[PDB]
């Protein structure tokens, strides 16, 4: 059933299975027309597809050109995740197909679910967890990508740089999913943390800067730090 | 007009035939119900005094043989029998009706009530979901499963109810899913009414077949067909005028007849709120909306 805080060590075993998240698939910008009423005008999103047990991330690029002349988009969009979903699992082999796919939203399950019929043996699955790959898009790399697509495009990433080299898959999770946290809490404190000494780079091969392990530590400390303070200036305390 | 005679009643029972019914008392002198109207089909159903479960009855049609009841000891029921003898049974009838040992149904002339119920429900088309083939008429009982059931055991014993399944390939044409998934259309009309049905008249017949199974003996199998092939409608875009206006009619009748106090049970509060208010055909049941409105507006 519904994955939660009990079962969680279950996305580090040994079965694969994907993470979907379609928060940045249709991305719009309200503004004002002349008359003065109010439109929207739609800009490149993406779908983030992740294994959390290796990082592989299969960045699906939407292009605006795919909303032209059609209607109800935020309905349309579910419907447009799951089929480049169920397109990005028959591209792949038998043997590297998921046995599960999470989707971080509700409203994807029937998408999905009757996307993947010729799968009936791959599981659809929700969450409680409030994970926070909306915040994908603060990673300037990813953005970059999205924003620069003139057409459909997918562009495969490795999310954990080369932290599996020295942590395990739990621990890379959780580094992300802070680092995410941070991002979508206060994006611009966040950012400043990760960069604030010039001498850390980014690889030109990776997304993060090339902390040490002792590094990291402060880093992660420092985005405990702003995730539990922008929880005060939110809420007072 | 027909008549259903009775060996004997042996144990205490209500006796229904058809939305009427009566009590029996134990070893009472009674010998079956006569004036059956011709040209329906009918059904005689069953209720025992010690034990309320199992509710369970017969399907028949007078046109298709000479049916009798007889109490059997050893199963524990009122069993349906044919008698070949037509010289006997004859016989046997205007005794028992010379002694005034069988009861009158009471249908009263103003009321369509039981032909608006059945009207596409047919003895040899309900043989198809109940197989039995020695009899001309078929047992239903309150606890018998269905085939789409027995996919999620004894398949002599199943209502062999069409499976209908809105996340399925059936349903869902390959390049199709988000449109035939939000709009049934091309599954109603070119899977199930084209292919497999054949005609509307055999749809509402298996409908109305679903729901007297589902009211008269709370077959929970068949009040999950009823809704399901009434949704199948309802979140269809495109049904023919002439099916839109019989389903309300029929609707109406269904939602008429079922008890007060059954409606908890018997009604599916997703469905019909769904079909009522949300779907393609929220504004084509004006008859079924006004009936639910006025007799069951807690549902909504
Ligand atoms: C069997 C095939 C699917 N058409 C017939 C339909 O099932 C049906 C119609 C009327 C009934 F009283 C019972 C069943």
């Amino acid at each position: 059933g519904a994955m939660n805080s009990s079962n969680y060590a279950e996305l580090f075993n040994n079965d694969i299975k994907l993470f979907v998240d379609d928060t940045n698939v249709y991305r719009v910008t309200v503004h004002k027309t002349f008359e003065g009423n109010v439109a929207t005008k739609a800009i490149n999103g993406c779908i983030f597809t992740l294994n959390p047990k290796t990082g592989h991330l299969f960045l699906k690029i939407i292009h605006t050109s795919v909303w032209a002349g059609q209607k109800r988009l935020s309905q349309l969009a579910k419907w447009k995740t799951a089929e480049e979903v169920s397109a990005l699992v028959r591209s792949l082999p038998k043997e590297e197909q998921p046995k599960q796919i999470i989707v971080t939203r509700k409203a994807m399950l029937d998408p999905l679910e009757v996307h993947m019929l010729d799968f009936p043996n791959i599981a659809i699955r929700p969450t409680e967890l409030r994970l926070p790959f909306s915040a994908a898009m603060s990673i300037d790399k990813l953005s970059d990508v999205v924003m620069k697509a003139t057409e459909p495009q997918m562009v495969l990433f490795n999310i954990y740089d080369d932290w599996l080299d020295r942590i395990s898959s739990y621990t890379a999770f959780s580094r992300l999913t802070l680092l995410l946290r941070a991002l979508k809490t206060n994006e611009e404190s966040a950012k400043m943390i990760l960069l604030s000494d010039p001498t850390i780079t980014i690889k030109s091969y990776h997304l993060w800067p090339s902390f040490t392990d002792e590094q990291w530590i402060t880093i992660e400390s420092q985005m405990r730090d702003l995730i539990l303070t922008e929880y005060g200036r939110k809420y007072n305390v | 007009m027909n008549t259903v005679p009775f060996t004997s009643a042996p144990i205490e029972v209500t006796i229904g035939i058809d939305q009427y019914s009566f009590n029996v008392k134990e070893n009472q002198p009674f010998h079956g119900i006569k004036d059956i109207p011709i040209g329906h089909v009918h059904v005689i159903h069953f209720q025992h005094a010690d034990n309320s479960s199992m509710r369970y009855g017969y399907w028949f049609d007078c046109r298709m043989g000479n049916f009798y009841i007889q109490y059997d000891p050893k199963d524990g029921l009122y069993k349906m029998m044919e008698e070949r003898d037509g010289a006997k049974f004859e016989n046997i009838v205007h005794n028992f009706k010379e002694r005034q040992m069988m009861v009158s149904y009471p249908k009263i002339d103003e009321d369509d009530t039981w032909y608006n119920l059945t009207e596409f429900v047919q003895m040899d088309k309900i043989r198809k979901i109940v197989r039995k083939d020695e009899n001309q008429f078929s047992y239903v009982d309150s606890s018998m499963t269905t085939v789409q059931e027995n996919e999620l055991s004894d398949p002599a014993h199943s209502l062999n109810y069409t499976v209908i399944n809105f996340k399925s390939r059936e349903a869902i044409r390959p390049g199709h899913e988000m449109e035939d998934f939000l709009d049934k259309s091309y599954y109603l009309n070119t899977v199930m009414l084209q292919g497999i049905f054949k005609n509307s008249s055999n749809y509402f017949g298996e409908l109305q077949f679903a729901f007297l199974n589902a009211m008269f003996f709370g077959n929970y199998g068949s009040s999950l067909q009823w809704h399901a092939m009434i949704e199948l409608i309802c979140s269809s875009a495109t049904v023919p005028k002439h099916m839109l206006d019989k389903l309300d009619e029929i609707l109406y009748y269904q939602i008429k007849t079922l008890p007060e106090q059954y409606s908890d049970i018997l009604l599916n509060e997703r469905v019909w709120n769904i079909c009522l208010y949300s779907s393609f055909q929220k504004n084509s049941l004006h008859n079924t909306e006004k009936i639910m409105e006025n007799k069951y507006p807690e549902l909504l």
